[PDB]
């Protein structure tokens, strides 16, 4: 689980690889994403894939 | 004394190896032979 | 800052004798030394580049050696068309300081 | 085709501004360094001035205020103008372009001689 953000123009990670249990495509709970990196890119970008 | 503890988002490391005498040749705003064709520092370089 | 000035001042020689210069600076220069031919009136004109390589025009007679502070060059044959002041100076380090000139005149 | 050409100069009272004009083709004056170097009557080379690219303009000690250096690219010309020549100053001026450091300089311009006697 990932999210790719820009902090202030810089492309910040944060992300999280975790043990699941897939039962019914909507776990309960709760959980936080600790950061990656940070890439000081500061370009902007249109697409990705 | 202050760079210690002064935050920057990011730090431009720009490593290579020239002759000795052109090192004080590299300031902010100098120009010279190198300031034109291989690395010219910024009008606002803040650094070292 | 640095200033350089050239071993050799007045040398005069005849037609056809050897002529030895010595081209040393204040402190190590590298590839920022050139052999120059200006000649009384005419435009100047460089002859001799890196001190290793002959160029177009220049007689396999002339022959320049060293690799750092000191650079010597050997004329084997002086000839009429050498009549000449060589300079060697520091193109480097402003503001750029006048050496002392060796002018080759024949007799 | 390359060709480098010089105009300016004459028999002025001391006190009268000039404007020596260098006139160079088939090269770049804006991403190319240049000096200028006067030469007295039969004497050695004596640097004055140089210009590097991109607007920055620098002398000797001597000579630290006395130029005033303007470019027009309609045909690729410098004009370079002194306000109250000096009287000493009587010599042959050249702009020159030199490769540095592979190989300096080989072939010189034009030149031309100044007189600002009294």
């Amino acid at each position: 689980e990932f999210v790719f953000k820009n902090i202030d123009g810089y492309f910040k990670i944060y992300s999280k690889h975790t043990p699941i249990n897939l039962v019914r495509d909507l776990p309960q709970g709760f959980s936080a994403l600790e950061p990656l990196v940070d890439l000081p890119i500061g370009i902007n970008i249109t697409r990705f894939q | 004394t202050k760079l210690n503890d002064l935050c920057f988002t990011n730090v431009y490391a720009d490593s290579f190896v020239i002759r000795g005498d052109e090192v004080r040749q590299i300031a902010p705003g100098q120009t010279g032979k190198i300031a034109d064709y291989n690395y010219k520092l910024p009008d606002d370089f803040t650094g070292c | 800052d640095i200033v350089m000035t050239q071993s050799p001042s007045s040398l005069s020689a005849s037609v056809g004798d050897r002529v030895t210069i010595t081209c040393q600076a204040s402190q190590d220069i590298n590839n920022y030394l050139n052999w120059y031919q200006q000649k009384p009136g005419k435009a100047p004109k460089l002859l001799i580049y890196d001190a290793s390589n002959l160029e177009t025009g220049v007689p396999s007679r002339f022959s320049g050696s060293g690799s750092g502070t000191d650079f010597t060059f050997t004329i084997s044959s002086l000839q009429p068309e050498d009549i000449a002041t060589y300079y060697c100076q520091q193109f480097d380090n402003l503001p750029w300081t006048f050496g002392q000139g060796t002018k080759v005149e024949i007799r | 085709e390359v060709q480098l050409l010089e105009s300016g100069g004459g028999l002025v009272q001391p006190g009268g501004s000039l404007r020596l004009s260098c006139a160079a083709s088939g090269v770049t004056v804006t991403s190319n360094y240049m000096s200028w170097v006067r030469q007295a009557p039969g004497k050695g080379l004596e640097w004055v001035s140089v210009i590097y690219s991109g607007g920055s303009t620098y002398y000797a000690d001597s000579v630290k205020g006395r130029f005033t250096i303007s470019r027009h690219n309609s045909k690729n010309t410098l004009y370079l103008q002194m306000n109250s020549l000096r009287a000493e100053d009587t010599a042959v001026y050249y702009c020159a372009r030199d490769l540095r450091e592979a190989g300096g300089m080989d072939v010189w311009g034009q030149g031309t001689t100044v007189t600002v006697s009294s």
